[PDB]
C-alpha cells in the first residue's frame, strides 16, 4: 500500500494482498508483567547493605534490558538474597541509612536463602529510568528507590518485579558483535 | 493425633521464575494515584506493529541509486534478525530475547527524491533453496514480488510472508548454517529518472500475525 | 496476572502481600496498534 | 499414602514485623473489667490534632517584640520537623518514627500582652526556590499569608499547605540539602504600640488531612 | 485488628491463643478530635 | 498459631514411578497443531491383534516339505515367548518387558506353492506332560487340532488357547524349567503332491483376549 | 491419564504445568482391530 508515510500513522498490512491467510496468534511472551515477574540477579551486597535500585539489574539481561525499554514505571519487589548468611533486614524509601537494622522488618534465613515480598514506597506515583533534570545534552534523584537490606553476611541479591506498569517505549538494541560477519551466527542447541 | 505429611525430595528449592509469590513482611501502604499516566503499554509487539525502525545499509538508513555499476539490487539481505542490516532494529533488538517466533513482516519504503525526479522500484521474496539470487528485475519477477512507482504517495509498505516446513522459525542462526534458512528479502531499482541519487528511507515493524515465543536471557559474551 | 498461577490461592492479606492502589476524582500502545491502516489505497484491479 | 508437601528455602525464618500469631501455650484466663477506663486512643495523629505543642525559640516557647534592631521578622524557619524550633513538639517527636508524611499543619499564635499593648501581624509561607527571603511585611505579602491584629481573642491559628512536586516529602533531611527542600514559614511583626515586649506563644499541631507513612524505629547513635 | 493478617484464620481455640475479656454491668482522643472547631470566629468578606 | 503438621520418616524420598507431579517453571507455550496425525496406536495390543510378524525356522520365516526324512512334522515347539522360533516377533519382542500374560494366540499359515502342487496340514495344541509328542498325525489327531488343505484361499488362522493352572502363566522361563509349562504347538505335513517344497509361511499374533501384567525392565546381561 | 493419580488435585494452574495444544480448523489402531475379520470362511458343519 501507498501511504503518505510523512504524517506518521501506522500502517500494518497482511499478506492478502498476495493471496495470503493471517496466522492465529497468541503473544502472551510479549506480555510486559509476564515477562518482567522473575528473579534476576544484580549482584552481591556491600558493607552486608545494598540499596534497592532497579537500575543496578544486568543491562544486557532480560529483565534490565525490557526495564530500560521504558522511560517509567511502577512495580512492587520481592527479594531473594541467597548465600550463606542469617538474616537480611530492610528499611523503606525515605528512612535515614542506618548502623544497624535493630527493630525495623527482619526476615531470618531458610536454607541458605531469604525470600520476602515488599511494596513500592516511594513518594512518586511512579518512576522513570532517565531523568533528565539538570544535565542539558548537547548532540537519577535521591527518591528512585525501594529501600535497602542489611545483611549479616555477603550474599548475591536478587529482585523481582510484581504488578509491573511500563510507560512510554524506549530502544531495544542487539548486543552480539557480527563482527565483520553480515548475519550474526552462534551454536545453537542441537542432539549431540 | 495430627496431620501426617511427606515431605518430598526435589521439590521446594529456590527457583527464579517459580509461580508462587514470597511472605510478605510491611502492610498497609497505599501508593500515590496514577491515573491517567499517558503512554503505557501492555505487549510489546503492540509497540513493535504500531513503530517502524530503522533499517541499516552500511551506516545509513537509506538504500541508494548509487554510483558505478550496472546493478538494479538496492538491497538483498537474508530473511533474518541476525543480519547487519536489521542490527539496529527493535525487532531484532527484542528477538534477541526470544528462541522462536512466527509470523509476517512489513517493510516500509519511503522516497525523498525531489519532486521531478522519478522511479519505479520492485521488491521480492526469494524462497530458501533459490539458486543464483536473481539480480534482474527480470528474475526477480518470478517469485512473490510488489512493483511500485512514485508520485503523490512517498511511502509503500510491503509484506514478509512466512513460509518454512515448520510452524515457527528460530531467531538465532546456528554456526553450521550456509545459506539462510529463510531465504532473502531482494529490493531492486527498475529504472530512475535522473542518476543522481533518490534515496529510499526502508524501515520494519511487526505484522498483524507475528508472535515470538521461548523468552530467553542470552546474557553475555 | 504476570508469571504467578497457583490453581489454589494466596494465603495472606491483600493488604499485607502489596501495596494498596489509589484513584483521583488505558492502553495507548493497544488502541495505536489496532488504528492501523490495514486497507489499499488507491483502486484494485483483478 | 500421604499429603506430599514441597518445604520452601526462603520461607519459614524467624520475622519480627510478621502478620502470624505464636502457638498458645496457657489457657483461660479472664481479665478484670476494664470498661469505661477514661483517656483511650487509637491512633496518634487523634492526639497530634487536638493538642498543640510547643515551639522553642532558643529556650523560650515565645516569639517577641525584642531589643535593638529594625528587624521586623520575628522567626523565619524551615518548614521541617528537624529544624531546631520544632525540636520539642509532638508532631517532631513522632515523625522520628516515619520516613514520609503529607498534609497540612496548623500554628497557632497566643497574645500575652496587657489590655493597652496593641500590635498587629502577619505569617507567610515561603516556598522553595524562593529568593532573598523576604524580610519585610511588604516583600513578605506577595505569598500565601494571613494578617491580623489584637483584640478581644488572644489567639489565632495559621495553616501552612502543602505543596510539593510529589504527594508525600520526607520527615527527615538528607546530608546535601543546602535550601529547604519544603520552604519556610516566616512570622512578622508589622507593628506594636509600646516597644516593651509583648510575647506571643507559638505551638503547631497537626491539620485535618496531615497523614504519616513508612514506620521506622531509627534507633541509635 | 493490628499488625496480623491471615485470610485464612486462626488454628487453635480463642480461649488458648488470648486472654478473655470480661465486663462491668469509647475513644475519647477521637471524639476530642472530632469536636475541634474549624469554622471562622467572625464576619467573612469577599 | 499454626497448622501442626508430623513429617513421617519413609515417606518423600526421590521415587521413578510416583503418582505425581513435579512443580513448573516454564509457562504459557502453545504447541502447533497436530491435528488429524496418522497412525496414532494407543496400546500395544491393538497394533499387537492386527499385525502378526515372522516367526523363524533357522533363519527363514517359512516351513516346508523338506528334503530326507519320512518326517510329517514341520515344527513342533513350546509354547514359549523364549523359544527361539519366536525370537524375532513383535509379541516376544514386547513380553520381554512383562511377567506375565493370559490369553489366547494366533497362529497364520500362509501357502506359497504354485497353483498345481495340492497338500494337506494340520496343527494341534499338546497339553503339558504329555508324553511321547506325537510325531504323526494319526496320534495328533488326539489333541486340540485343526486339519486344512490348499486351495483358493492361501492362508489358515489358529487358535491356541490358554490352558493352567493358573490364571497366569509367565512369559520367562525359570533355570530349573525341563519341560514346557505351558506344553507345545505342533505342525504337521498330512500330504503333499510333489516332494519339490510349498512353502508355509508362519506368522503369530495376540488373540483377541490376550493380556499381560506387570510391566518390568529387564535391563542388561 | 497415564501414570498419576491423586484423589485430590493438582495445585499450579495447568497454563504452568503443561502445554497448552492448539487446534486446526483418531485412534488408527484401534479401529484397524476392531476392523479384523472374526467368522468363518464358507460353509460350517455340526
Amino acid at each position: 500500500t501507498t501511504s503518505a508515510g510523512e504524517g506518521a500513522d501506522p500502517v500494518t498490512t497482511d499478506a492478502s494482498a498476495h493471496g495470503g491467510d493471517t496466522r492465529t496468534t497468541r503473544r502472551a511472551h510479549t506480555d510486559v508483567t509476564f515477562l518482567l515477574d522473575r528473579f534476576t540477579l544484580v549482584g552481591k551486597t556491600n558493607d552486608n547493605k545494598l540499596v534497592l535500585d532497579l537500575l543496578s539489574t544486568k543491562e544486557k539481561s532480560l529483565v534490565g534490558a525490557l526495564l530500560r525499554a521504558a522511560t517509567y514505571y511502577f512495580s512492587d519487589l520481592e527479594v531473594a538474597c541467597v548465600g550463606t548468611n542469617a538474616w537480611v533486614g530492610w528499611t523503606p524509601n525515605g528512612s535515614p541509612v542506618l548502623t544497624e537494622v535493630g527493630d525495623n522488618p527482619v526476615v531470618f534465613s531458610r536454607r541458605g536463602t531469604t525470600r520476602f515480598a515488599l511494596p513500592y514506597t516511594a513518594p512518586h506515583r511512579v518512576l522513570a529510568t532517565v531523568y533528565n533534570g539538570d544535565c542539558k545534552y548537547k548532540p537519577i534523584p535521591t527518591t528512585f528507590n525501594y529501600g535497602m537490606i542489611y545483611t549479616q553476611a555477603e550474599v548475591d541479591v536478587y529482585l523481582r518485579m510484581k504488578r509491573a506498569e511500563l510507560y512510554c517505549p524506549r530502544p531495544v538494541l542487539t548486543h552480539y558483535d557480527h563482527n565483520g560477519r553480515d548475519r550474526y551466527k552462534t551454536t545453537l542447541v542441537k542432539p549431540a | 493425633g495430627i496431620l501426617p505429611v511427606a515431605v518430598s525430595d526435589g521439590y521446594g528449592g529456590f527457583q527464579n521464575t517459580d509461580p508462587k509469590t514470597s511472605d510478605p513482611v510491611y502492610g498497609h501502604v497505599y501508593n500515590p494515584a496514577r491515573t491517567l499516566y499517558p503512554g503505557r503499554f501492555t505487549n510489546l509487539l503492540d509497540v513493535a506493529e504500531a513503530c517502524p525502525t530503522l533499517l541499516d545499509f552500511n551506516g545509513v538508513p537509506y538504500v541508494q541509486t548509487q554510483s558505478n555499476s550496472g546493478s538494479k539490487v538496492l538491497a538483498c539481505f537474508d530473511l533474518a534478525f541476525g543480519h547487519k542490516n536489521m542490527k539496529n532494529t527493535y525487532m531484532s533488538g527484542l528477538a534477541q530475547y526470544f528462541a522462536q517466533y512466527s509470523g509476517t513482516l512489513n517493510l516500509h519504503f519511503m522516497y525523498t527524491g525531489p519532486t521531478n525526479n522519478k522511479a519505479k522500484y520492485m521488491v521480492a521474496y526469494i524462497p530458501p533453496g533459490t539458486h543464483p539470487l536473481p539480480e534482474t528485475p527480470e528474475m526477480a519477477s518470478h517469485c512473490y514480488h510488489a512493483e511500485w512507482d512514485t508520485g503523490l504517495n512517498s511511502t509503500f509498505t510491503f509484506t514478509v510472508p512466512y513460509f518454512s516446513a515448520a510452524d515457527y522459525a528460530y531467531t538465532y542462526a546456528d554456526e553450521p548454517e550456509q545459506a539462510s534458512v529463510q531465504g532473502w528479502v531482494g529490493v531492486y531499482q527498475i529504472t530512475d529518472t535522473h542518476e543522481k541519487d533518490g534515496a529510499v528511507i526502508v524501515t520494519v515493524s511487526a505484522g498483524p500475525d507475528f508472535e515470538f515465543r521461548m523468552p530467553i536471557s542470552p546474557s553475555r559474551q | 496476572s504476570g508469571n504467578t498461577g497457583s490453581i489454589i490461592n494466596n494465603y495472606y492479606m491483600q493488604q499485607y502481600q502489596n501495596s494498596m492502589d489509589t484513584q483521583l476524582g488505558n492502553d495507548w500502545f493497544s488502541k495505536l496498534a489496532q488504528s492501523a491502516f490495514s486497507g489499499l489505497v488507491g483502486a484494485l484491479l483483478a
